[PDB]
């Protein structure tokens, strides 16, 4: 395709901040990747923020420092930023620009692509028709993540919303094994993990831990530790979507991404607003926050005709625990569901603080079935949630009310809490509860009561199961 | 025919609200009766129903035509849909029929540009006038106001406007007055002189 | 007994059912309106700016 | 009187979203003193 | 009747301009013909944000809730033109309609209104939610030119009276109601019930009217005191002691 020589600029109109102003460039045009060259020899790269006959102004990535006027190079490309997409970039680990970081090799370009990625039409939308596994029995048996849906983790500073992150990357997977575990030796499962706006000892504990797990054949890193250039801290979300959209529709595989820190982007996107000059919107944050946040949650679900899919796992953190914050409103209003942690819960030292009384779903009817499943999940949910429920107003109604005047059955509602919060929320760092497992616990805490006091379960299911 | 968005047909003449509605259930057609030619709105959250009410109005009721109109769905209205196209089927002639052969869906999603997502609610409007120029009796349910009203607050927040309440601009209230204005029953414009009307739903999601 | 300890029981409901009402119908709307005025103000300030 | 004095602010109204959230309790919390005592009430009066 | 119609179709910017030339109309029609005029301008708050709209392509200087600082002014330069000039006839009154956004009193139209104009009416909505005809608040209502609207040879020699002593009763009243929210009827005395019977009955008869029935003054003076001879005449503190002994009884 592109056969001409590339240009080379010893212009430079000014400086100033992260921004660098230049002119007589011929026919330049946006988003135009630029390589410069300092007197000193370092090699930097950037784009192009400005463009305006024959002026120009390129945004320096690697931070602008020591740029003289007369004494500069400036090469241009003459195209978009593009990646090196390639099946084989599982078992590695970058940086945020790409660049490999693990002692390895340069990745061997399979194809290449658009980092921004293009809209996928509404019409080869499929709804989503399973479930899967997480590790996690307090998500799986109350919350179910379909293939394709789009739940975000709420958590907040200073909770450990990191390790839950690490779990759920070492034990992600699939329930196809209802049937026979021979025809589930297929499978076709991967998991790409974003770390980004990440300090340093939460960065090397991520590499350690998914080495450590073994099953980093199946899982692509991308690191962008809190040094790193502020602007690579927005390209990193793109690689990382281009790289499962390529996995997913070329290779029919079942791509599960995570995103950590979404505060940081936000941050990071700010600074880049904030430096191109433009009017504030609400809050300082960018008005069009919410397009952007759009166009990179947008991409996934599934395709009409292609067996596969992308599942999304956001996580962001709540500044000063308020739930009205732009940021967790906008992702609340783009996906769909949310998942909590409560800070009383991990003070509790409970291990994982999930609390599942504000955590909704909005697929779960249709993610969980007969045949995916067994019968018995939606119903031994609703009782779970009913029992704790009535169990945790009842402690408040007893905190006062005295423990003299409480009955019997009240003493049963309190030993349900108590065994639901020791054993069915707290599961411990490795232990790989699978659904079935889960759905056995959640049995043996309903034994407790008799049938009659089970009420959302129905008698049909109660002659089967009760009983054991 | 190739006709400006942002103006309004003309009439003989536009006529009172004479005629109720006709809705499946009767709870809500007996009580808070709806009028053909009429305005509405309807709070609209998830696990409660919102297109329960598009299914309902979709099939039983006298309207001659749906216009749905969409901001930040997902393809599950449209499947669904597609699927209560076969499904939700009336014995008009004494024969099951198709709703696709009626209705018809304008819709588009969060990540499409922003102009095209405000466009969406004019192009629904003219297409309602269109069809109910013919002598019919259409009913336009533009859902997801409230994502209508942050793609304005989005337009405004690369004019330079100045935020008359929380970054929205300030001829919001114009552009609402205007769009729920384009309503209510006419005599036509035309030596046939047959008669319809406009009903809108605006499905409020606070 | 029986009948002293309704006779007392009688005003203890009376004290706390005068309690739960005054603080559902005195605090509860002053501090929702306070709150009100503080959105309102903070919102001011920021688009001065 | 219809407002508690105090200079608007964000932490204040960090502050009275706690005051709130804390008058709310205490309400739901002596909502069920009031439970007992009326169960009291009724079981005495019973026979 | 002249009439001036703006509906919603039309362009914004011609909401500036109708006003005042309805208005003009009114001043022909009230200095050059003696006549006698009423004018009716309604829904104002659509005029303020139409000036809002115009306002904010020039980028002026805001105010509260953004509204231009002038905005004032050109309230004033609508509202004043009216009233009564030496050596003529006819005469202007004016009764502008406005909605208040989100019942918020502190709101600059409805402040700087009142601040031009000198009164208020204040429909209540808590009347309308009872099903009551025509429910019009009572308390926050103001009207400046009674002072010199009423006296002997005008209406009645003790209008001033009445209206003091009913408003004062009414205002008790709704203290004790709020009082009763939260003490229980134990703690209530005497008066709290004979203001509650008052201000239930007030409320009931002198408030409601209906859609066409026209009271005459006279019959409306002799309903007030229908009410206020509810209380014992050694309570009725603000009226004079020479009218209650000469009207109270009977």
């Amino acid at each position: 395709y592109l056969s001409q020589p590339r240009l080379t600029y010893k212009t430079v109109s000014g400086v100033n901040g992260p921004l660098v102003i230049l002119d007589h460039v011929k026919f330049p045009r946006y988003a135009e990747i630029v390589h410069l060259t300092l007197p000193d020899g370092t090699k930097r790269s950037g784009q192009v923020l400005e463009v305006s006959g024959s002026k120009a102004v390129v945004q320096v990535f690697e931070g602008t420092s020591g740029i003289d006027a007369k004494k500069t190079s400036c090469e241009f490309t003459g195209d978009i930023l593009r990646t090196p997409v390639s099946e084989d970039m599982l078992g590695r680990v970058f940086n945020g620009s790409g660049k490999p970081i693990d002692r390895g090799p340069v990745v061997l370009a399979e194809d290449f692509l658009d980092i921004m990625g293009q809209p996928i039409n509404p019409q080869c939308r499929i709804y989503p028709e399973e479930m899967i596994q997480t590790g996690i029995s307090a998500i799986d048996g109350m919350n179910s993540i379909a293939r394709g849906q789009k739940i975000p983790i709420f958590s907040a500073a200073g909770l450990p919303h990191n390790e839950i992150a690490a779990q759920i990357c070492r034990q992600a997977g699939l329930v196809k094994k209802s049937k026979d575990v021979v025809d589930y030796s297929e499978e076709n499962f991967a998991i790409v993990f974003a770390a980004m706006g990440v300090n340093m000892e939460t960065a090397r504990f991520f590499k350690s831990d998914f080495e450590e797990n073994g099953s980093m054949d199946n899982v692509c890193l991308f690191l962008n530790l809190a040094n790193d250039p502020t602007i690579e801290r927005i390209i990193t979300p793109r690689l990382a979507l281009t790289t499962a959209e390529f996995l997913a529709y070329q290779c029919e595989k079942h791509v599960l991404v995570i995103l950590t820190d979404m505060s940081s982007y936000a941050e990071a996107l700010r600074e880049v607003s904030a430096a191109r000059e433009e009017v504030p919107g609400r809050r300082g944050f960018p008005g069009y926050m919410y397009t952007d946040l759009a166009t990179i949650y947008e991409r996934a679900g599934r395709v009409e005709g292609r067996n596969g899919s992308i599942t999304q796992i956001p996580i962001l953190t709540m500044p000063n625990d308020d739930i009205t914050h732009p940021i967790p409103d906008l992702t609340g209003y783009i996906t769909e569901g949310q998942i909590y942690v409560d800070r009383q819960l991990h003070n509790r030292q409970i291990y994982p603080p999930i609390n599942v009384l504000p955590s909704l779903s909005r697929l779960m009817k249709s993610a969980i079935g007969e045949g995916m499943t067994r019968k018995d999940h939606a119903d031994v949910s609703n009782q779970l949630y009913a029992c704790y429920a009535i169990g945790k107003d009842v402690q408040a109604m007893k905190a006062v009310v005295g423990e003299e005047a409480l009955t019997s059955d009240d003493l049963l509602y309190l030993e349900f809490l108590q065994k639901f919060e020791k054993n069915f929320i707290t599961q411990g760092p490795y232990e790989n509860r699978t659904v079935y497992e889960t759905l056995d616990i959640g049995w043996q805490l309903l034994r407790i009561f008799p049938k009659e006091m089970l009420k959302r379960i129905p008698q049909s299911t109660l002659s089967e199961f009760y009983p054991r | 025919q190739v006709w400006p968005v942002r103006q309004v047909r003309p009439v003989t003449e536009k006529l009172p609200a004479n005629h109720p509605l006709l809705t499946g259930q009767r709870v809500l057609d007996a009580l808070f009766p709806c009028v053909q030619g009429g305005t509405t709105a309807i709070p609209g959250a998830f696990g409660c129903g919102k297109t329960v009410i598009s299914q309902s109005l979709s099939k039983y009721s006298n309207s001659d035509v749906i216009i749905y109109v969409g901001c930040g769905e997902r393809g599950n209205e449209m499947s669904e849909v597609l699927r209560d196209f076969p499904e939700l089927t009336m014995e008009v002639d004494g024969k099951v029929e198709s709703i696709m052969k009626r209705t018809a869906l304008v819709a588009n999603t969060s990540n499409m540009p922003v102009a095209a997502r405000e466009a969406s609610i004019y192009t629904g409007i003219t297409l309602s006038e269109y069809f109910r120029d013919m002598g019919y009796h259409v009913s336009m349910m533009a859902d997801s106001t409230s994502r209508w009203a942050e793609a304005l607050r989005e337009i405004s927040g690369r004019l330079a406007e100045m935020p008359a309440d929380s970054g929205y601009p300030a001829y919001l209230g114009a552009r609402l007055a205007s769009f729920y204005e384009r309503a209510g029953r006419v005599k036509c414009l035309g030596n046939p002189e047959r008669e319809g009307s406009v009903s809108i739903v605006g499905a409020v999601s606070p | 007994s029986l009948q002293t300890s309704f006779v007392t029981l009688d005003e203890a409901i009376k004290i706390t059912n005068r309690r739960v009402n005054a603080i559902e119908h005195v605090i509860i709307p002053r501090i929702e309106r306070t709150l009100a005025y503080i959105i309102t103000e903070l919102d001011e300030r920021e688009r001065e700016e | 009187k219809d407002r508690i004095e105090i200079f608007p602010s964000r932490m204040a109204q960090t502050i009275m979203k706690a005051r709130l959230k804390g008058a709310q309790t205490g309400r739901n919390l002596l909502k069920k003193k009031s439970d007992a005592l009326t169960l009291r009430f009724r079981q005495i009066l019973k026979k």
